């Protein structure tokens, strides 16, 4: 790693500079022009050298004579000694002739790199510029073979594999089993984020039952999930990666749920529509195009056995696929978070729909298709800013009409047709602007939860005792000042959210609530809190959420047993 | 060590100086072996010219002229050029053979190896490094003060070229003074019978051509030294400023360098442009940053953070940090912390890891300077409930600490006036409900202002500053709980009488002494607390009797003489401080005190205690203190409810046996002598003690 | 071991010593090959003034008034100077050529090397040294009782000294005897018939100018020598107290030094101040508690 490190610094640093080619051509231009001139003058000059020579140097007055014949000995010798030098610089001259026309006619400036890369399938090595082609070059010239041993550090692919190499010796299974997690769903989680690649370690811990995988960049699938048997849902946000076929094969069978979080339409990979035991699929993300809007998702009929899905895409207009696929699914869940949908009366062709939920649609209104679905019993309309809801009395067409949801809306009075909709066990209309309860409410006797938080309500109706069923009742940030005494009538009433309203005072009927386990006082206006408070069966300090000041008013004994209680 | 020291000019002029030693050299040998002159007498088909002398007689007459004809310089000239470059090698070498300034110079090519080695330079610009970046500061701090190498080495180069420029100049002409051929008209005569010769030595045309290339080398030796004086008086090399490794690193350390580490980083430069880049990170001071952050986090584990857990004060999971130089990224891996102490970490930086403390509501700083990302600071907004700030001279406060809306509960200690409070708007603090701040603070500051419109309890607990301007403090309209303590006040304000919502009130240290405004106290029908504590207060009126609200009082360490009794019409006081005062009786009205479940009267003059006072059988606290009782009577066996007991210093002589019928007091609640102890009943303590 | 023995006077006196040693060399190769007196009877248009000689005779003549003329001093000075500077050289050389002192000297290089060597040294400043404290402490219990080097030292300095008292006294005198010409009556008439001669050397002027380069050259050594010889008598090298290790580093160990470690300390401050301040860490009685300390919690 630090020698891929070191590779890209010189890489920066040496191949743009392009000197060390221009001081070596200059020292060669030099060389050559050098030799060519000795060549030309010592030949010139050569004859010189002659073994006899004639001097008159006209010296009488010291000697009488004017002429002198004279013998040099070396002259022969030194003959021998210019032609056996210029015969050397003969050759040294077509050396750096032959140097200099193999530099020109070379243009080694841009290692040509393919011929290596081709034969090995290493397409990562790019062809190097100058400064760094030079030297290539050079090196080939003494030995192609050290070229090679350098390109494979060059090559990209030869780096990431090391990185991944380094990835796996990284991970170790006693870290993973570490990260190993539970969901809210009891299923063992090893969630996977901003992570290179695949550590193929993680095959090994079967018993992972969720996989999740966010940020992780286009990964492929080796056979080795074919070891992961637990798994059954799935979750990738935000890649698009590849699989193999034993991998494909292996989740055609052995996959349940499937959960993707996308940016992009590509980073769905198209393989899914194989997966034929997909049963629960998850997508967020914008998935809207024009003019081939719901043609990507097409191949949901290829997965049969499809029964959940949940969208959060921002659709306008529901998918034709989704609807075609729809025979078969018993709930769908759509998250427009924001953006208004038209069912288009394409919604009630789905008559298997046993739950649907439609959070932040901006419906503003129910549409007919919805009372079509006969198997269809809870449904959640969060935030679809729904003012009037007397449409209920079609509601009497579900016959197996569970529960319902409008909280979020703009809901402040209660139709009372509500009243033949006595299929109900549980109601959630908080957020609203709720002021009173009419009686009719009173009449689905089956309802047992109810969460009314955040309202204008500023009472309690005696007919409370009617809804015996009833063990769960929100009324958080409400005008309560008042409780009945019908209120302690259903003594099967298990936890309470009552608080944060204006009550003056508790009921000392309180006691009546023998199933009383959870309790929320916190943000009344009390003064003193009932001994019958304390009476309760399962009362505990957790379950009773209450200031500690207003608390203190209890008798100590009362205050000791809930303490005992909260130890044991 | 001996290569790196070596820019191109130094490598010519060393090339230069080694041809110039073999020149003189050779030239040595050659007056040595053939260096010899000719002589004949000048004066006289042709024949000899005998002159009828020997071969000794020409010897004789060849050293005579040679003495005398020949030119010194020529002569002197193979000796002439060998001794100059001598001193030109010797004054090149003195500058490494000083070993003064030698130790120098191998140290600092021994740091610049070792750091351009080091591979963290490397890893920080995309272990024993950070010891390694203790020399180099150690290097920075000895040798900046230096700067006499590069004075030496400018003294060196002024030599060598002196040296050049009189070469040149005199050669030039003494070159022409030498001939080939020579004449000389000496007194041999008489000693010969001739006195003019002609004479000539071989060697002079020969060491003519050699001495003009000789000086043709030493011009070009003068061009390199003045080139390189050249760049030596054009750049200023006293400062170097780096000012590109700043730019890319984005770290804006390595500011500037003194003298010497200029003149070397310049010398490093020239003979290398990337060692200076590799060797100026271990002086970063960021760089040093990163690699103490890693090396820490390295060091570190959770398992010593999750021993080090604990609780807060207020019941948090507190994860306590006493000295730190940064955030060890384990911490962030404990997400089950519910506060966090920070004590005196200067220089922290919050990434957005802070994700991973999901459950976290209290953050308690003390003495740092603490910056967040904008996710981070985002996770505190949405996250941070309850904050512990502890600041000296207001230069740790991290201003977004302003911004958060989700904030309930603030602590301050740390003077904002240093008159006014220099306190930032509290407008983002749109959940703050508590505010306790320990400062200097003169005049009540408008921020809170901007949050008493859900603020709940504001306190600030002065170092005895006096309070001036009140008029701020009657706008507290939501405000629950008041808390003044040493405000220097020693007068009740009118704010308060403003503040109708008020259930607690303190007024700790505030020495007052005449507090006759309870009139304007019965304009609060909720003040249920009303604290006087460490006041000069002697004197109650009546009118306390109209704050029926009164739950709970406090009356200790004051100069209370005697106590009234309209003092006990306000039923429903619960709690009763009477302690530390100069309270000597107990008038019996303190029987109407039923529902009174404390009463400390230590360190009074108390000598003696009305039945009445044992009809609050509800007292289940008691502390009489060092009084001067001397008997206990045995009704105190009534209280069955008595849970605490204080006598101890009294002048008691025998306990009645009656205190064992107090179930809820036992002997860690009861604090009496051991003779008074001793005084109860063998079955009595026991019980007392454990189940006997 | 070789290096770090030499203050700057000492690499100073050795150039000069080198520089003594090739002249002399010269100055011999001179005289073996080149050295002759040649002469001439010396009493009496102009011709030639033959003498009816041969050159057995010249040879004769020539030996005989050299052996006879010629000073002693000038046909030994090339010897006399080689002579001298080899016994510079071998007494520079003998201060570390006697083993009983030598041994003690490797050993103090040898453990200073180590020492400094260490790094827990720039740790306390700011692993096995533990063990190689028992060597530190038993060579403070070895050569603190030597001191003999340090007279050995002397000695050498002392000599040295004298060898260029003398040389300059003896030489300055010799220097004006050697001249150019020279002549020389011995009785070599009735051998050849004649006794006067006139005779001259072709070195003489060439020597004289050596000899005068020569003794500035043992000028500045004689400079070079009493700066070491006043800088012995004036720091008074037996005892060194470092005053700042103690006054820096805060540790109030390391008490003293004896006359042989003072005088190591002295001449390893004079190389490099900063070795010697490496090395005084394991003398340090503070930083040996403090590294078994780290020891002890490190093993236990």
């Amino acid at each position: 790693k630090a020698l891929f490190e070191k590779v890209k610094k010189f890489r920066t640093h040496v191949e743009e500079g392009d000197i060390v080619y221009r001081l070596y051509m200059r020292q060669t231009i030099i060389k050559v022009i050098k030799f060519a001139l000795i060549i030309c003058y010592t030949v010139y000059y050569v004859h010189n050298i002659k073994f006899d020579v004639d001097c008159t140097v006209d010296i009488e007055s010291l000697t009488g004579y004017r002429t002198y014949r004279c013998a040099h000995p070396l002259a022969t010798l030194f003959k021998i000694l210019a032609s056996f030098y210029i015969s050397l610089v003969i050759f040294y001259g077509l050396i750096c002739m032959y140097t200099l026309w193999w530099m020109l006619r070379r243009s080694l400036k841009k290692y040509s790199f393919e011929s290596i890369r081709e034969e090995s399938s290493y397409s990562d090595i790019p062809d190097v510029k100058n400064d760094f082609a030079f030297m290539l070059h050079l090196i080939d010239q003494y030995d192609p073979l050290y070229s090679k041993r350098f390109a494979v550090f060059l090559s990209e692919v030869s780096e990431n594999k090391l990185r991944q190499l380094n990835l796996n010796n990284e991970w170790t299974l006693d870290k993973l089993r570490q990260r190993l997690t539970k969901n809210a769903q009891d299923k063992l989680e090893l969630h996977l984020f901003m992570l290179s690649g695949i550590p193929d370690t993680v095959f090994d811990l079967v018993e992972l039952e969720v996989l999740k995988l966010e940020l992780i960049p286009d990964v492929t699938i080796p056979p080795s999930i074919a070891q992961l048997t637990g798994l059954k849902e799935l979750w990738l946000y935000h890649t698009a990666a590849k699989i193999e076929a034993p991998a494909l094969a292996f989740l055609r069978e052995n996959l349940r749920a499937l959960h993707i979080k996308f940016t992009d339409i590509k980073e769905i990979p198209l393989w899914i529509y194989s997966l034929k035991t997909l049963e629960e699929l998850h997508l967020t993300g914008n998935l809207s195009a024009e003019n081939n809007r719901y043609i990507v998702i097409d191949g949901l009929r290829e997965l049969k056995r499809l029964k959940v899905l949940r969208l959060k895409s921002n659709l306008s207009k529901l998918p034709q696929v989704v609807t075609d696929v729809g025979v078969h699914l018993q709930k769908l869940s759509i998250n427009n978070e924001g953006t208004k949908l038209i069912v288009l009366n394409s919604l009630k062709k789905m008559v298997n729909l046993t739950e649907l939920e439609l959070i932040r649609c901006d419906l503003e209104r129910i549409p007919h298709s919805i009372f079509s679905l006969h198997n269809l019993q809870e449904i959640d309309l969060k935030d679809n800013n729904l003012k009037t809801i007397e449409e209920i009395i079609s509601f009497q067409h579900l016959h197996r009409l569970t529960c319902l949801k409008l909280w979020y809306n703009h809901i402040a009075y209660i139709p009372i047709q509500i009243g033949n909709l006595t299929n109900l066990e549980r109601l959630y209309l908080n957020r609203n602007k709720i002021e009173k309860i009419p009686t009719q409410l009173f009449y689905c006797r089956k309802l047992r939860y109810l969460d009314l938080s955040h309202n204008n309500l500023t009472f309690l109706p005696a007919d409370i005792g009617l809804l015996q069923n009833l063990q769960n009742l929100a009324v958080t940030a409400n005008r309560i000042e008042a409780l009945p005494p019908e209120l302690f009538q259903c003594r099967k009433l298990r936890a309470l959210h009552l608080g944060n309203n204006v009550l003056q005072s508790l009921p000392s009927r309180v006691g009546e609530l023998t199933n009383l386990t959870q309790i929320e006082l916190r943000g009344n206006r009390l003064e003193c809190l009932p001994v019958e408070l304390g009476e309760c069966p399962l009362l505990k300090r957790s379950g009773l959420v209450v200031e500690e000041d207003l608390f203190s008013t209890l008798p100590p004994e009362v205050k000791e047993r809930l303490w005992r209680a909260d130890k044991e | 060590a001996f290569r790196v020291l070596k820019p191109w000019w130094d490598v010519f002029t060393d090339y230069l100086s080694v041809a110039m030693l073999m020149i003189g050299v050779f030239g040595c040998t050659l007056q040595v072996m053939q260096d010899k002159i000719i002589c004949l007498p000048k004066r006289v088909e042709m024949k000899g010219l005998k002159t009828d002398l020997d071969l000794q007689q020409y010897s004789f007459i060849n050293q005579m002229c040679y003495e005398r004809a020949l030119h010194w310089y020529a002569k002197y000239f193979p000796y002439l050029v060998l001794i100059h470059t001598l001193v030109f090698m010797l004054c090149s070498n003195f500058w490494f053979k000083f070993p003064g300034s030698s130790s120098k110079i191998e140290h600092f090519i021994s740091i610049l190896g070792k750091c351009f080695d080091s591979p963290w330079t490397t890893r920080a610009l995309s272990e024993q490094a950070k010891a390694l970046f203790e020399k180099v500061k150690k290097f920075r701090l000895h040798v900046e003060e230096g700067d006499i190498l590069y004075a030496m080495y400018v003294r060196q180069t002024v030599l060598k070229v002196i040296k050049f420029l009189i070469i040149i100049a005199y050669n030039s002409a003494l070159v022409s003074k030498v001939q080939f051929t020579v004449d000389c008209n000496v007194d041999i005569q008489d000693m010969t019978g001739y006195k003019n010769f002609s004479c000539n030595h071989t060697m002079a045309h020969l060491f003519s051509k050699l001495s003009f290339c000789y000086l043709c080398f030493v011009s070009i030796y003068g061009l390199t030294c003045l080139y390189t004086l050249y760049w030596l008086f054009y750049r200023s090399l006293r400062e170097y400023s780096f000012e590109y490794v700043r730019q890319e690193t984005g770290i804006d350390d390595i500011p500037d360098v003194k003298n010497d580490f200029a003149f070397m980083l310049h010398m490093i430069d020239q003979y290398d442009p990337l060692y200076s880049k590799r060797f100026a990170v271990f002086l970063s001071e960021v760089s040093e940053n990163k690699l103490k952050q890693l090396n820490l986090n390295n060091e570190w584990t959770p398992d010593k953070l999750r021993q080090k857990l604990q609780t807060n004060a207020h019941n948090r999971l507190e994860l306590p940090l006493i000295m730190l130089s940064g955030l060890p990224d384990t911490v962030f891996e404990i997400t089950e912390l519910q506060s966090l102490k920070l004590e005196i970490i200067k220089n922290v930086m919050i990434p957005a890891t802070i994700a991973q403390l999901d459950n976290l509501q209290e953050l308690c700083l003390h003495q740092c300077s603490v910056k967040i990302h904008s996710a981070a600071l985002s996770f505190l907004k949405e996250n941070l409930k309850v904050l512990s700030v502890k600041f000296d001279d207001m230069r740790e406060l991290p201003p977004w600490m302003y911004g958060l809306r989700n904030l309930e509960e603030l602590y301050l200690v740390g003077s904002l006036s240093h008159k006014n409070v220099t306190l930032e708007s509290l407008r983002d603090l749109k959940s703050l409900k508590i505010l306790s701040i320990k400062s200097n603070v003169s005049k009540i500051p408008q921020a809170v202002v901007d949050v008493s419109s859900h603020l709940q309890k504001m306190c600030v607990h002065n170092d005895g500053t006096k309070l001036v301007m009140l008029n701020n403090l009657k706008k507290m309209t939501n405000l629950t709980e008041l808390e003044l303590v040493h405000c220097d006040l020693e007068r009740i304000p009118h704010a308060v009488f403003s503040l109708l919502s008020l259930q607690e009130l303190d007024l700790k240290e505030n020495n007052l002494k005449s507090i006759e405004e309870i009139v304007s106290f019965q304009h609060l029908r909720k003040l249920t607390v009303l604290k006087l504590w460490y006041n000069s207060i002697a004197y109650i009126p009546e009118h306390i009797k109209k704050l029926t609200s009164l739950e709970r009082l406090f009356f200790s360490h004051n100069k209370v003489e005697v106590l009234p009794s309209h003092l006990f019409l306000c039923n429903k006081i619960r709690y009763l401080d009477l302690s530390y005062n100069d309270i000597r009786f107990i008038p019996p009205e303190i029987g109407v005190l039923q529902s009174l479940q404390y009463f400390s009267i230590t360190c009074n003059k108390v000598e003696s205690l009305p039945d009445e006072l044992y009809f609050c059988k509800k007292l289940k606290t008691l502390k009489i203190g060092k009084n001067s009782l001397s008997v206990l009577s045995p009704k105190i066996g009534n209280l069955l409810f008595l849970s605490y007991l204080d006598i101890k210093g009294n002048h008691f002589e025998v306990l009645p046996p009656e205190l064992g019928d107090c179930r809820a007091l036992k002997r860690a609640r009861l604090v009496v002598e051991d003779a008074l102890f001793e005084t109860l009943p063998s079955d009595v303590r026991e019980q007392m003690k454990a189940d006997a």
